[PDB]
RNA sequence: CCGGUUGGCCGGUCGGAUUUCCAACGGGGCCUUUCCUUCUGGCUAACCUUGAGCUUGGCGAACCAGGACUUUUACUUUGAA
C-alpha cells in the first residue's frame, strides 16, 4: 500500500522529465510535496504548479521545463548532523557545484546550503539536480 | 428600532444600516415577523478600486441561516439604498491560534475554529446565492500564491457585477489574493 | 486489497464535491431525522436506512442533508445496538458456516473459507476493542456467536 | 563556464532541442535542426531569412517530432490552427 | 506570419475535396493525429482539409528555405506516385528517387547512388522506411505524405492526407510544386492558378 | 504527445473516462421525478435504485432493481430532476 | 520598524579603512480574531511624567524572591562535565 506519498510524486517527475512530457499530475498531494515543489521551484528546477482542490486529498499538476535531472527521496529520514550533512552532499550530488539536498529542519523545509547559512540541521528528505 | 439589532456602541454607517432594515420592515408584513429576529454586530467600509466601496456586514454565525433565507431582498433594497456600494452578509467566526509545543493546555481546539476552516467559510458566504463547484490554488515561480474559484452559472447574474470588490474584501480580510471564473 | 482475496477492483461509490445538497430538496432536517428514527425503531441497520432514503425519498445522504451521520443520530436518541453493524455480520455469517460444517463435514473449502471469515472478525474485534465500543474481553468464540447473533 | 576572472573556457557550449530543452550532443545523428523561409509582403521567400528550429533525435524516434514541430510552428504565427492545448 | 493570400481557396478546396483528399483511413488512427475531423456512420474518418493546406504551406516554406535545389529528394517506391515525383522533379530542382531505393545511398559514400540531400520527401512512411531509417542517420529533416495510420516516426512533418487514393497523391505533389514555385517566384502570379494540370500528375495502367 | 492541458481536459474526453478517475471523481448518476398512473403523487426516485420504489398512496412499484440502472414502469412518467 | 555579518563606498597611507549610501545573507520588536498561563512583595522598567527645555505622587521580572498550575516523547542546535 502507498507508505510514501513524496517517494510516489517524485517518482512521477522523474519518469514525465525522461519521457520528454512538460506536465504531471501528482495524486495525492501532501503538505510536504508542497514544500518541496516550492525548494524545486525557487531553484528553478520546475516551473509554474497547480494545486486541485478535491476534497479528498488534492492533486497537483506541475509544470516542467527541461532543467531536472533527478529528482529523489531519501527513505528514511535519517537522523542528520552537520557533518553528515557533508558527507550526504559528497555522496548524492553530482559536483559540488550545483544540486541541493532538501532537508526537513525544525526550522522548515529547505536545502542544505540554506541550512548551512542558518545552523540548523534535521532529518534528509530528498534531492534535486 | 435602531439600536436593538446592533451590539453594543453603534457607529453612524451601523445605525443608517439599522434605519434601513426598520424602514424596510414596516412595510411587506411577508418579512415582518420573519426579520424580526436578525440582528448584526458591525459594519466594515473598504474601498474598492473602482472608486466604489464595500459593505460587509458581519452577522453572528447562528443569525448567519436566517439571513440566507431573506438575503437577495436585503441586498437588493439595501444597495438601492446606498449607492456606490455593494453589499455582503459575512458570519463572525472565531479563530483559536494553533498550540505550540510549550503552551499550556485549553480545550481541544474544535476544526470550526481554524484559520483554514474560517476563512474558506467567508469564501464560501461572499457568493452566497451561487455555489462554489472547483478550487485551485496556482503556485507561481516568484513564490506567491494565487487562489481560483469557480463558481456554477447558476444566479451568477446576481453577483457577477461584483466580483473585483469580493476580490477586494478577501485580500483586505485574509491577505491572499483570489480569482473567480466561471466555466461555460 | 481484498485482503483475504486476489481481487483488484475498483468499484466504489463517488460522493459530489457539493457538501451542501442538491437545491431541488425542499424538506428539514428535523423531517429526515424522525423519519431515520422511525426506521431505525422498525429494526433497521443504518446502511439500510441509508439505501432507503437515497431511492424511495430523496437523500443523496444524511450527513450533508442533517449535520451527522445515521449511526451517530441513532446513537443519541438511543437505538444504538450493542454491538457494530459489521462485526454482526460477519459473526452470522460465521454461524452460517459452522452449522454447514456440522451438517457437511467433507467440505475442505467452507472450512478454509471459515479461517477466512474469523480472520476477518478477529481484526474487526480487536480494532473494536480498541476504541472502545467492545468491553475489554469480548472474545469471539464459537458457542457463545451461536448466540450473540440470536 | 568560465574561470575566475571571465575568460570563458569550456568551448563548444552545445545546443539545445527546442522541444525538450535537452542537449543535442555531437553523435547525435538523428537530431535535426529544420529552417523555414521567412516571407515579407509579396508572397516570396526571403533568402536567408529563416526561423530555425533544433529537434533532437529522442523525440524524433518516438514519433512525436511532428506535433512537437506544430507546437513550435504554431507558437511562433507560422500556423493559425493546427495545434491544440487541450488534448 | 503569412499574408492572408495563403488561405485555403475554394478554387483549392474543390480539388482535395475532388480528389477525396479528405477520406482519411480506417478506424485505425495512430494517437500521434490530431488532424481528423469528426468520423464517418461508416467507420472512416475524415481528415481536416484545412490542416492539409496548412501543413503543406509548411512544408513549401521548408522546402523553399534550401539554398541549392537540387538537395531536395522526393521518394516513392509505390506506383501511384512514381509519376508524381518524377514531374516535381521536373517543375522544380529536386533530384527524384521512383522506384528502388537501394540501401546505403545516404551511408556508404562510396556507392555510385550516393546523394547528401539536405531535405527528403516520401510519399509513405510504411513503404519508403529505409529511406526514413537512413536519413536518421545523417542528420535529415524528413517530409512525409501521412495517412491516418501511417507510422509517423522520424518524420518531422507529417501532410495528413488519403494515401490510398491514385488523385491524392499526385494532387498532393502537384499543390506542393505549385506553391514552392509561388515561393521561389517562377510563379509570380499568387492568386491566378498555374497551367500545368493537377491531371499531369497521375498514374497510369501499362 | 508531449504538451497538453491536463487541468482543461475536453467535455468529451471527461465523459469518456470512469467516474473515479475524471479530474475530480463525481457520480454519473442523477435523481427523477416519476408519476404513477393515476393519483398525480410525484416522487423522487434514484437511478440505480436496488429497491422496488412504490409511490405512498398505491402498490403502484415504479421501478425494479437491476444489475446498473433501475427499470422503470411501463406506464409512468420521469423527469430526469 | 530596528539594529547584526559579508560586501560596497572618496581606492583617503600609494597591500591600511572615517560608513549619507546602494546589494546579498542571517535575527529581533509590533500590528493584523493570534493566550505564545500568572496568585504576593519590595523595586519600579519601559514609565504617568518634564522642570522654559534632569521633575514629587501610572502596567512586577524590566530586576529578583516567594509559593501555585504543568500532555508525553523521538529528533536537531548550543554548552557544561
Ligand atoms: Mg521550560
Ligand atoms: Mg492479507
Ligand atoms: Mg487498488
Amino acid at each position: 500500500t502507498r507508505s510514501s506519498v513524496l517517494a510516489d510524486a517524485l517518482n512521477a517527475i522523474n519518469n514525465a522529465e525522461k519521457t520528454g512530457k512538460r506536465q504531471v499530475l501528482i495524486r495525492p498531494s501532501s503538505k510536504v510535496i508542497i514544500k518541496f515543489l516550492q525548494v524545486m521551484q525557487k531553484h528553478g528546477y520546475i516551473g509554474e504548479f497547480e494545486y486541485i482542490d478535491d476534497h479528498r486529498s488534492g492533486k497537483i499538476v506541475v509544470q516542467l521545463n527541461g532543467r531536472l535531472n533527478k529528482c529523489g527521496v531519501i527513505s528514511p529520514r535519517f537522523n542528520v548532523k552537520i557533518g553528515d550533512i557533508e558527507k550526504w552532499t559528497a555522496n548524492l550530488l553530482p559536483a559540488r557545484q550545483f544540486g541541493y539536498v532538501i532537508l526537513t529542519t525544525s526550522a522548515g523545509i529547505m536545502d542544505h546550503e540554506e541550512a548551512r547559512r542558518k545552523h540548523v540541521s534535521g532529518k534528509i528528505l530528498g534531492f534535486v539536480y | 428600532p435602531q439600536a436593538k439589532i446592533l451590539s453594543q456602541a453603534p457607529t453612524e454607517l451601523e445605525l443608517q444600516v439599522a434605519q434601513a432594515f426598520v424602514e424596510l420592515e414596516n412595510s411587506s408584513p411577508e418579512l415582518k415577523a420573519e426579520l424580526r429576529p436578525l440582528q448584526f454586530k458591525s459594519i466594515r467600509e473598504i474601498d474598492v478600486a473602482g472608486g466604489k466601496k464595500a459593505l460587509a456586514i458581519f452577522v453572528p454565525v447562528p443569525s448567519l441561516a436566517g439571513f440566507h433565507k431573506v438575503q437577495t431582498k436585503l441586498t437588493r433594497e439595501l444597495e438601492k439604498k446606498f449607492q456606490d456600494r455593494h453589499v455582503i452578509f459575512l458570519a463572525e467566526r472565531r479563530i483559536l491560534p494553533k498550540p505550540s509545543r510549550t503552551s499550556r493546555q485549553v480545550q481541544k481546539r474544535p476544526r470550526s475554529r481554524t484559520l483554514t476552516a474560517v476563512h474558506d467559510k467567508i469564501l464560501e458566504d461572499l457568493v452566497f446565492p451561487t455555489e462554489i463547484v472547483g478550487k485551485r490554488v496556482r503556485y507561481l515561480v516568484g513564490g506567491n500564491k494565487i487562489q481560483k474559484v469557480l463558481l456554477d452559472s447558476k444566479d451568477v447574474q446576481q453577483i457577477d457585477y461584483k466580483l473585483e470588490s469580493f476580490q477586494a474584501v478577501y485580500n483586505k480580510l485574509t491577505g491572499k489574493q483570489i480569482v473567480f471564473e466561471i466555466p461555460s | 486489497g481484498r485482503m483475504h482475496s486476489a481481487g483488484k477492483g475498483i468499484s466504489s461509490s463517488a460522493i459530489p464535491y457539493s457538501r451542501n445538497a442538491p437545491a431541488w430538496f425542499k424538506l428539514s432536517s428535523e423531517s429526515v431525522i424522525e423519519q431515520i428514527v422511525k426506521y431505525a425503531r422498525k429494526g433497521l441497520t443504518p446502511s439500510q436506512i441509508g439505501v432507503l432514503l437515497r431511492d424511495a425519498h430523496g437523500v443523496t445522504q444524511a450527513r450533508v442533508i442533517t449535520g451527522n451521520k445515521i449511526m451517530r443520530i441513532l446513537k443519541s436518541n438511543g437505538l444504538a445496538p450493542e454491538i457494530p453493524e459489521d462485526l454482526y455480520y460477519l459473526i452470522k455469517k460465521a454461524v452460517s458456516v459452522r452449522k454447514h460444517l456440522e451438517r457437511n463435514r467433507k467440505d475442505k473449502d467452507a472450512k478454509f473459507r471459515l479461517i477466512l471469515i474469523e480472520s476477518r472478525i478477529h481484526r474487526l474485534a480487536r480494532y473494536y476493542r480498541t476504541v472502545a465500543v467492545l468491553p475489554p474481553n469480548w472474545k469471539y468464540e464459537s458457542a457463545t456467536a451461536s448466540a450473540l447473533v440470536n | 563556464m568560465e574561470n575566475d576572472k571571465g575568460q570563458l573556457v569550456e568551448l563548444y557550449v552545445p545546443r539545445k532541442c527546442s522541444a525538450t530543452n535537452r542537449i543535442i550532443k555531437a553523435d547525435d545523428h538523428a537530431s535535426v535542426q529544420i529552417n523555414v523561409a521567412k516571407v515579407d509582403e509579396e508572397g516570396r521567400a526571403i533568402p536567408g531569412e529563416y526561423v530555425t528550429y533544433a529537434l533532437s533525435g529522442y523525440v524524433r524516434s518516438r514519433g512525436e517530432s511532428d506535433d512537437s514541430l506544430n507546437r513550435l510552428a504554431q507558437n511562433d504565427g507560422l500556423l493559425k490552427n493546427v495545434w491544440s492545448y487541450s488534448r | 506570419s503569412l499574408p492572408a493570400t495563403f488561405d485555403l481557396t475554394p478554387e483549392d478546396a474543390q480539388l482535395l475535396l475532388a480528389a477525396n483528399t479528405h477520406l482519411g483511413a480506417r478506424n485505425v488512427q495512430v494517437h500521434q493525429e490530431p488532424y481528423v475531423f469528426n468520423a464517418r456512420p461508416d467507420g472512416v474518418h475524415v481528415i481536416n482539409v484545412g490542416k492539409t493546406w496548412e501543413k503543406l504551406v509548411l512544408a513549401a516554406r521548408i522546402i523553399a528555405a534550401i539554398p541549392n535545389p537540387e538537395d531536395v529528394v522526393a521518394i516513392s517506391s509505390r506506383t501511384f506516385g512514381q509519376r508524381a515525383v518524377l514531374k516535381f522533379a521536373a517543375h522544380t530542382g529536386a533530384t527524384p528517387i521512383a522506384g528502388r531505393f537501394t540501401p546505403g545511398s545516404f551511408t556508404n559514400y562510396i556507392t555510385r547512388s550516393f546523394k547528401e540531400p539536405r531535405l527528403v520527401i516520401v510519399t509513405d512512411p510504411r513503404s519508403d522506411a529505409q529511406a526514413i531509417k537512413e536519413a536518421s542517420y545523417v542528420n535529415i529533416p524528413v517530409i512525409a505524405l501521412t495517412d491516418l495510420d501511417s507510422p509517423s516516426e522520424f518524420v518531422d512533418v507529417a501532410i495528413p492526407c488519403n494515401n490510398r487514393g491514385k488523385h491524392s497523391i499526385g494532387l498532393i505533389w502537384y499543390l506542393l510544386a505549385r506553391e514552392v514555385l509561388r515561393l521561389r517566384g517562377a510563379l509570380v502570379d499568387r492568386t491566378q492558378p498555374w497551367s500545368i494540370m493537377p491531371d499531369l500528375y497521375f498514374y497510369r495502367d501499362p | 504527445v508531449l504538451v497538453q492541458d491536463l487541468l482543461h481536459p475536453t467535455a468529451a474526453s471527461e465523459a469518456r473516462k470512469h467516474k473515479l478517475k475524471t479530474l475530480v471523481q463525481g457520480p454519473r448518476s442523477y435523481f427523477l421525478d416519476v408519476k404513477c398512473p393515476g393519483c398525480l403523487n410525484i416522487t423522487t426516485v434514484f437511478s440505480h435504485a436496488q429497491t422496488a420504489v412504490t409511490c405512498e398512496s398505491c402498490s403502484t412499484i415504479l421501478c425494479t432493481p437491476t444489475g446498473g440502472k433501475a427499470k422503470l414502469s411501463e406506464g409512468t412518467s420521469f423527469r430526469r430532476k
